[PDB]
């Protein structure tokens, strides 16, 4: 791990929630891609992944496999909360042989309404909050920047502007991001995907 | 952990401790070390908790298993199980165990199994780090039948010295009685054990 | 036998157009265990110069007392000459340099008025290594507050409305009252993301009248 | 030097409105070993310090004998030794940290954590704490080894803030350290049930209590408690 | 990190602090500790969280499974046994360290489960980073007879100590309190004393502020 | 080392390989379909025996289906195939360049697949140091509409590069093309 | 980290960056990677920063000492000597130093040596010592001849610097370039990597491949 | 391996076992593990051979230039002198001493000197690998002025015990006893303290 | 890494040491040689730093010794100091990891030498000598094709031939190599190789 970089953070808004994510892999120093996105959606969830990418694309392949035999078996999307145990279970079962991931899960459940973000560590636990999750090799300078920057109940426009900044000001202080970013804005219908103007890029 | 199990006239009495220590600092000070595998067989260990423990409940269920098929076992048949479990593990297992048990052979029985796995029929046995201290003291002091009084009195000095020599060992004294009568169950405190 | 110790504090300096602040927390710690919830680290070492060295608490104490004692001498042996800021940091440049093979495991911020009346903020590793600077953190919540002050003091990734990203937003004058606000803001943020962090936030302020001092309250009181 | 042979236990400080208090056993141990009892490690310097040292023991004699002829050399050509140049809490510290921080560098420490206590000539009471690698570092309430971790926190909800220094008595103070101290025989295994203990008082000076024995402790739950099912 | 259990004349209580961490670095702030294995018969963990979480649900699965099987309440002795036979065979692999509370139709009990697989029986117990500081409150304030209230207060107390002492614990207090005859009572957030104090500033960035290259919308639905 | 390279031109994709191993007509490619050529480098004949086993999959599937699989899919599969590796005893170590001609969509791609799994598809790479070497020039001389020789003089340049600045005597250079035709090999 | 060096017809064009990491944090990105040894001699900062500041400003001072005895400026063989020796005498203790001296003089012309902390002291043409020395080395070996200007010595010092900020991740944070001739130093500005990459792009089609 | 010191009503009375052993094989089987410092105030040593050896002849050294140019040194004297040496050499030495000795103002004095340097007075002293079989006996069976034979059997017993639970500890018993009489030596046999 | 290789023929003495200074590449044209006496030439390889030192305070000796006594010292000689130089080296607490080549013309003999010496202090003078990994490749030449008499031509064919058999067969890429000759008229370096 932490040998291609990468960084995702998810807030939660106001009947809305944001996940961003830089674009930049790498094989230490060396650049290698600057479009490698680490953020994918099944259904009306999404998931971001950082760390190593051979994991990243293999998680994000048995992700898609499992929410398409469950959408077939049960005439039904999945949720927020039962990809997120499902996420879990599948980490906890490679104990000892655990992928080098961290994995971030952000989504509106359909029913209910109401946001919902949680992040994983190594090895599956589940950690729910409800201002933010950050992951990836910046993960001090994007707790420092949602600490100082994040306020709850925030207008989709204005949360676009906070974890755009976030994003952006703790790639500028790390080696291994900040190749482009991009940036998701989910509402209970509508989902606006953006790109960033950045340096070194 | 100070541990000592000697027979005289009217049976086997053991005594223990009542400390447990994750290195300099004592997790537990109320600490029961004996374990009972039969009505009237016990056992006193030393080492790993886990181990001891894990060991002494496959024994409690193999004992059950042969009091339900045959009838009573005597004391060497609790020895030679808690033999073979220690000594088929050795790799993997860190525990000192003494068997004390009254049955029809009388006067008590005492058995040792030290690390290794080995048997050793003893008229007195003691095992644990505070042992080392209470030795020569215990090969001075020893008769080969004693009433029930003097062998409290002696094992309460003998663990004394232990508690005080070894900073491994502290807290109450507990002591058990196995005779014709039954079970007895005994306790002795800082304030009584520490002069005497 | 290790010489070396971490004491875990966080320290900060900025520069202003005509003042410096220098400000730092009061928790002294060791694995997990609290020393001590008020020993202050950043000191007065005389001619307006503000010093505090953070790491380990010795070589840190050691450093601050030699650096006095050299400011002693100076006065001695040139008739009482004011030392310059510059000339403080290549003095501490020397000092620091003088034991590489055996360095203090301390970084060090000095503050000041440089010869023009300017805030000056000088920063240095622990071999010896200095350079002037506008904002600098450290500590173990350096990561936490960096960039927060690129992204308020230096306006970086911000951009005026309307323009698409044309024009960026420009520097503005800052008073001492915005930076004391942004250092409060930034050490209760590294409070409370950083268990080290945070038992109290003692801040030297240094203009041409002299030096003065402030202090806040933070969690775990 | 590198490593301690003969080891001494927790020492333990806390201020109160009128001055200092410190106590410590009188253990020797020799690692798992009870070895020596009856060991002093409460040094009194002068009429107002007292130094507590724990760690090894050796280095221990050699600085209260370092103590003893920096007393003896205060008082060469000093009419005034025993009125108002006498030896202050922070002149004793300050050598003690300088001797602590040069073997530290040398590489050949002194295996000691030490707490020194008293009131000043003015009448503010002096409580600092040094150990090897030369750390210094100041509190209302102050322990070492072991009882950092359990006294610490138990005195400190007594005095929790300097405001609460001259709300404390030297009564509820003494009972805070003989709680500490009980506390710290039932959960250290290298501690022993016998200590001494000092007060330095702005108005009445030195006391030293020796002696001391943990009592109204608490066993007889222990009855209750079999197996471990 | 910090759990406490205390046992009172009619029941058993257990107390826990919410604050999980990797590192240095605080990354949940309200994290709950307590696990209820079953409806009367709950626990609380220490070590590795992912591990502690996966060990109770496994446990309670199989005890609901055992209840509806024998048609039974379930007693905690079995959940003693399931999870020290878990933990010896996985020989401490599995980082949980436990502390279980209970009642069952042979009345209220309390336990103490280590890694390795041992387990210990008292009438108060601590564990965790900061069980030092717990440990020396219990000893300080412990009485053979105790109340609900008083219990309650104890544990309460024993986890303010630690919060305050020990570096890897702090935030909020949860309480769950069994007491024989009645439902558990589980008390989230039940003390509260770390809230995070308004900031200097408002921090919100004017619209158009972020330079933007691209916008499409995502066909997700 | 070895000197892998690809640059994926408007209509082609060329393949530069290193022809030494430690012989000089070492060819470090195979056809794995008619519009499908893969380079690979890396550790020793674990690289041949990957290369053989990729081949005999992908010319399975052509037999049985009557019908080429696109770049794409061969990536993804020799993607999966290197992740499956990685995390089990005897690991592969190979590196592979994949220039391939779609003919569905009429268009040439190149993606790159590291030892460890990872895929790209850049629209020029390289495997090894070479990068270091090469990237700037590729940076400044590169453009998506570019036609065959213009890349084939790009190329000579970067191996002209390497050749100067690197320590290493890689023994020249063997280069590929893959088009609408299918492969041929440049005889320069 | 690239800190190249070249030699032209008008004299020498020195380009660093200034970007400063400390474990894959970035711990500053304004760090003056040029030393200024006197008013008619440069030096270039890599590996040890201490040990580089330190030593060449003693190298300065004894330069001072020199044309103090001999009423003569020392030449940029002898200063490279003196640094050399200096650096021979501690090797094995742990110094980390690679410096380019770079001096105009009426003797010799413009010369730049190269000193490490192995002791190694050789002069030569064109220098680049970083991490990214790589892609600036080939930039500047692609586009180099003994008949530029200074004004396109500059941009291709700066479009050097570029490359390397652009293909190293511990490299750029903003470009420093320093032109030295027979009357000493000229410092022509700090220019951002994030702007100078934009303008660059609008300006040659280069960097097609990132999206703008 | 096993080394005590006595003083009871009259003097000091030092014992030591006889057996050194260079592993499990017995180097030694009658060692004289009590060393002469002066004519009063010497006792016996643990530990390493040569650093105990060496340490005993720089001290006999010290204290015959202190007895020629001071007049007569007391125990507490040649405490320190050993105390200085073990102190000095922490990182270099591995002894472990014990030292006895009389005087008509004390009649009767013992140090223990146990590795670090560090030093003790103590009214009786157990030293040895042997003596951690005997710390509970000789706690139980020690009283304060006692007579020389009711000394001479305790020293027996426990140095007995020693030599019975320790493999590397026990030749001969050799017991001597400094009172004002003078200087005494006593031998003890194995077919004595073994029945 | 560095490849020097010296022969010897009837009444000359011929070096050729490499160019590339590699540690990527920095300089193709580096001089490997230092001129100790108008008619000897050291040729050294080896760890960077110590060579360039250890050459230079090697021809300041031999230099002082010219000044003072006013005559040149014999190859032998030179040799033999190098030697002691080296051997001292060897168990000093920073020894030269320095192989040096040393060719000479004895004037009062009238006849070439050529001295091999490594860094421990072992000293071989030989018709033809390698130092590093050049001698594994060009001892079939040199056993196959010198003979005591031979000419300048001659010896600069076998070493052309020794050198492409070096580009042909070695991994690493020396870049050329720098070929100077020392005879009765002093020291030259030939051009066009």
């Amino acid at each position: 791990s932490s040998i291609n970089g990468g960084i995702v953070v998810a807030m939660t808004g106001k009947d809305c929630v944001a996940i961003a994510c830089d674009l930049r892999l790498g094989s230490q120093s060396l650049g290698v891609s600057n479009k490698f996105e680490k953020i994918f959606h099944y259904g009306h969830v999404f998931l971001g992944i950082t760390g190593l990418a051979t994991d990243v694309t293999t998680l994000n392949e048995m992700f898609r496999y499992k929410t398409n035999l469950y959408k077939l078996k049960e005439e039904r999307a999945i949720e927020p909360e039962t990809f997120t145990q499902l996420v879990s279970s599948s980490l906890y079962e490679r104990r000892f042989g655990p992928y080098f991931v961290g994995p971030v899960v952000a989504g509106i459940n359909s029913k209910s309404g109401k946001p919902f973000i949680a992040g994983f560590d190594l090895i599956g636990c589940i950690d729910e909050a409800k201002d933010f999750i950050v992951s990836g090799t910046a993960s001090d300078q994007l707790f420092g920047m949602c600490e100082s920057l994040y306020e709850p109940n925030l207008e989709p426009e204005d949360l676009f502007e906070t974890i755009s900044q976030a994003l952006l000001n703790a790639a500028d202080r790390d080696a291994l991001s900040g190749w482009g970013a991009v940036v998701y804005i989910i509402k209970k219908d509508e989902v606006v995907k953006r790109y960033l103007k950045m340096r070194q890029d | 952990t100070s541990i000592m199990a000697v027979t005289f006239k009217d049976g086997v009495i053991l005594g223990a401790d009542s400390r447990t220590t994750t290195g300099a600092y004592i997790a537990n000070r109320v600490t029961d070390k004996l374990t009972r595998v039969h009505d009237k067989i016990w056992c006193c260990r030393s080492g790993s908790a886990a181990d001891t423990q894990a060991i002494a409940d496959i024994v409690q269920y193999h004992l059950e298993l042969y009091t339900s098929q045959y009838g009573t076992p005597s004391t060497e048949t609790a020895a030679s199980v808690f033999k073979e479990l220690c000594y088929e593990n050795k790799d993997n297992l860190t525990a000192g165990i003494i068997v004390a048990g009254y049955d029809d052979k009388n006067k008590g029985e005492v058995y040792t199994i030290p690390l290794g796995g080995s048997v050793h029929k003893l008229p007195y046995a003691i095992a644990g780090s505070g042992s080392t201290f209470i030795y020569g003291y215990c090969d001075k002091n020893f008769r080969e039948n004693m009433s029930k009084e003097e062998t409290v009195d002696f094992i309460k000095h003998s663990l004394s010295q232990a508690i005080k020599w070894d900073g491994s060992s502290g807290g109450v004294i507990r002591m058990v009685v196995l005779t014709a009568a039954g079970v007895e169950r005994l306790i002795f405190y800082p304030d009584e054990y520490e002069q005497l | 036998f290790n010489p070396y110790g971490d004491n875990g504090g966080t320290i900060l300096g900025i520069a202003g157009e005509d003042f410096a602040v220098l400000a730092g927390d009061t928790r002294n710690i060791t694995d997990y265990s609290i020393n001590s919830r008020y020993e202050p680290k950043v000191f007065d070492c005389g001619d307006n110069i503000v010093m505090s060295a953070n790491g380990f608490a010795a070589d840190g104490d050691a450093l601050v007392k030699r650096f006095k004692n050299s400011v002693k001498w100076y006065h001695f042996d040139h008739n009482d000459k004011k030392l310059s800021i510059n000339s403080a940091a290549r003095n501490i440049q020397h000092l620091l340099y003088g034991k590489r093979f055996f360095p203090y495991y301390v970084h060090t911020i000095i503050a000041g008025l440089d010869e023009d009346g300017k805030g000056a903020v000088y920063s240095f590793d622990p071999v010896g290594s200095y350079e002037r600077e506008q904002c600098r953190a450290g500590g173990a919540a350096a990561s936490l507050i960096m960039p927060f002050l690129d992204n308020q003091v230096n306006f970086k990734n911000q951009y005026e409305p309307g323009t698409n990203g044309k024009v960026k937003k420009p520097l503005k004058y800052l008073s001492v009252e915005e930076v004391i606000k942004l250092v409060r803001d930034s050490f209760t943020s590294a409070t409370e993301r950083h268990i080290q962090v945070g038992d109290g936030l003692e801040i030297l302020i240094v203009t041409k009248d002299g030096v003065r001092k402030e202090f806040y309250e933070l969690k775990r009181d | 030097t590198q490593q301690p042979i003969v080891t001494g236990t927790s020492v333990i400080s806390m201020k109160y409105d009128n001055g200092v208090i410190i106590a410590a056993d009188n253990l020797g141990s020799y690692g798992s070993l009870l070895r020596f009892n009856g060991v002093e490690r409460l040094i009194p310097v002068g009429d107002n310090t007292v130094v507590g040292i724990s760690g090894d023991i050796s280095d221990m004699q050699h600085i209260e004998r370092l103590l003893k002829d920096l007393v003896t050399e205060n008082a060469y050509d000093n009419p005034l030794a025993d009125a108002e140049e006498a030896l202050e809490p922070s002149y004793i510290f300050e050598y003690l940290a300088t001797v602590m921080y040069q073997r530290r560098s040398k590489m050949n420490p002194l295996w000691n954590a030490i707490i020194v206590a008293g009131v000043q000539s003015n009448g503010d009471q002096f409580l600092r704490y040094v150990n090897l690698l030369g750390v210094t570092y100041s509190s209302p309430t102050l322990a070492t080894g072991f009882g950092a971790h359990m006294a610490n926190p138990l005195l400190r909800k007594v005095v929790d803030r300097e405001s609460d220094i001259p709300k404390t008595t030297v009564q509820v103070a003494e009972e805070a350290i003989v709680n500490a101290m009980r506390v710290l025989y039932y959960r250290d295994a290298r501690s022993s049930r016998n200590f001494s203990l000092a007060i330095i008082d702005k108005n009445t000076g030195l006391t030293f209590k020796k002696n001391l024995q943990v009592e109204n402790m608490k066993w007889d739950f222990a009855k209750d408690i079999k197996g471990y099912g | 990190t910090t759990i406490v259990g205390v046992k009172f004349n009619n029941g058993v209580v257990i107390a826990a602090d919410t604050r999980s961490t990797q590192g240095p670095i605080v990354a949940d702030k309200n994290c709950a500790k307590l696990h209820r294995i079953s409806p009367k018969i709950w626990c609380a963990g220490a070590g590795t969280a992912a591990d502690t979480e996966a060990v109770t649900q496994l446990i309670g699965s199989n005890i609901e499974l055992h209840s509806l099987y024998t048609s039974r309440e379930p007693r905690v002795v079995s959940a003693l046994q399931m999870l020290k036979q878990h933990l010896f065979k996985y020989q401490g692999h599995i980082g949980a360290y436990l502390i279980v509370a209970g009642v069952d139709p042979t009345g209220s009990h309390l336990f103490s489960i280590h890694a390795h697989g041992s387990t210990d029986v008292g009438y108060y117990l601590s564990l965790g980073s900061g069980s030092l500081a717990a440990m020396a409150v219990l000893e300080s304030h412990w009485k053979q007879d105790l109340t609900k209230e008083e219990a309650i207060k104890l544990a309460s107390d024993a986890i303010q100590a630690g919060i305050w002492n020990d570096l890897g614990s702090g935030s909020n207090v949860d309480v769950c309190v069994m007491e024989i005859g009645k439902d558990a009572e589980y008390l989230r957030n039940y003390l509260t004393p770390n809230v995070r104090e308004e900031k200097q500033k408002s921090y919100k960035f004017p619209r158009g502020t972020t330079a933007v290259l691209k916008e499409s919308i995502v066909n997700i639905c | 080392m070895d000197i892998i390279l690809g640059i994926r031109v408007q209509d082609s994709v060329i393949l530069a390989s290193s022809k030494a191993v430690t012989k000089d007509s070492d060819d470090k490619t195979r056809q794995l379909s008619p519009h499908t050529l893969m380079s690979f480098a890396g550790e020793a004949g674990d690289t041949v025996q990957f290369a053989e086993y990729i081949q005999a999959n992908i010319q399975l599937y052509s037999i049985r289906e009557d019908y080429e699989l696109s770049p794409q899919a061969v990536s993804s599969f020799v993607r999966q195939e290197l992740a499956k590796s990685i995390r089990s005893r005897r690991p592969y170590q190979v590196n592979v360049l994949i220039g391939g001609y779609d003919k569905k969509k009429n268009k040439p791609e190149l993606y790159q697949i590291d030892y460890l799994g990872t895929k790209v598809e850049l629209p020029y790479g390289a495997h090894g140091y070479s990068g270091f070497y090469t990237f700037f020039l590729l940076d400044h001389h590169y453009r998506p509409d570019m036609t065959t020789e213009e890349g084939l003089d790009l190329l000579k340049l970067c191996v002209q590069e390497l050749e100067k600045r690197m320590p290493m005597d890689f023994k020249g250079v063997i280069v590929k093309i893959v088009d609408k035709d299918g492969i041929r090999q440049v005889d320069d | 980290t690239t800190t190249l060096a070249f030699r032209f017809q008008g004299g020498i064009i020195v380009a660093v960056d200034s970007r400063a990491t400390a474990g894959n944090w970035v711990a500053s990105q304004t760090v003056k990677k040029v030393i200024e040894i006197n008013p008619f001699l440069l030096g270039t900062m890599a590996g040890g920063a201490a040990d580089c500041q330190f030593w060449e400003t003693w190298l300065g001072s004894q330069c001072r000492l020199h044309e103090l005895r001999e009423k003569e400026r020392i030449s940029v063989a002898a200063a490279s000597k003196i640094l050399s020796n200096l650096v021979y005498q501690y090797k094995g203790a742990g110094l980390s130093m690679g410096t380019m001296i770079c001096g105009y003089t009426r003797k010799e012309g413009p010369t730049i040596y190269y000193v490490d902390s192995d002791g190694t002291r050789l002069k030569g043409d064109i220098f680049c010592v970083g991490s990214g020395q790589t892609f600036a080395y080939g930039v500047l070996d692609s586009n180099y001849k003994w008949d530029l200007s200074v004004e396109d010595a500059l941009y291709l010092g700066k479009r050097s610097i570029l490359a390397a900020a652009h293909r190293d991740a511990y490299s750029g944070g903003s470009v420093n370039l320093y032109h030295v001739t027979e009357d000493g130093w000229i410092y022509h500005g700090n220019h951002d990597v994030g702007e100078l990459f934009w303008k660059v792009k609008e300006e040659e089609g280069s960097f097609n491949n990132v999206i703008g």
